[PDB]
């Protein structure tokens, strides 16, 4: 019944994104 | 600045609740302007996370705090962590401004989840609000 851990990996691959647009050159 | 717990509340009323701040601050509401646009693209993917997910409860707001605590159970924080967190909590507190109840308890204890997700030191070491300000023009 838990979801917290599958929103922390939701939050994580939205922030992979962010992160990809700070890195881009 | 008010303190790092009730600026986050501030950006959750001002963000998820869409409730206007009446005076601007110089780094808070630029970084409030950047994570209303942020909800707004990616409303798709908050949505996605929350569809089956029952989180109108002070049990689910007690996960919803437990989400937050899960970004970072590696270790690891960088702004982009921080501006998903502040995020999710501003979507998930607009979710809950037709509840009155529920909005409040998530207003209690929501921002202290976000601030210790993030992590306090870690925040602080690396230039607070300012950071993540330079962070948004530079990304957003
Ligand atoms: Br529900
Ligand atoms: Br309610
Ligand atoms: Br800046």
């Amino acid at each position: 019944e838990q979801w917290a851990r599958e929103i922390g990996a939701q939050l994580r691959r939205m922030a992979d994104d962010l992160n990809a647009q700070y890195e881009r050159r | 600045l008010p303190g790092e717990v009730l600026a986050i509340e501030g950006i959750f009323m001002a963000c998820g609740l869409n409730e206007p701040e009446y005076l601007y601050h110089p780094l808070l509401s630029p970084i409030k302007l950047y994570i209303t646009g942020l909800m707004r693209d990616k409303e798709s993917l908050f949505e996605a996370m929350l569809a089956n997910v029952r989180f109108h409860s002070t049990t689910g707001i007690n996960q919803l705090g437990l989400s937050m605590l899960q970004v970072s159970g590696d270790g690891n924080m960088n702004w982009g962590r921080a501006l998903a967190i502040l995020t999710f909590g501003s979507f998930v507190a607009q979710k809950l401004s037709n509840e009155p109840h529920l909005r409040d308890f998530a207003l209690a204890v929501l921002p202290a989840y976000a601030y210790e997700a993030i992590g306090p030191q870690w925040f602080r070491a690396r230039g607070g609000w300012r950071g993540l300000k330079a962070y948004c023009t530079q990304v957003l």
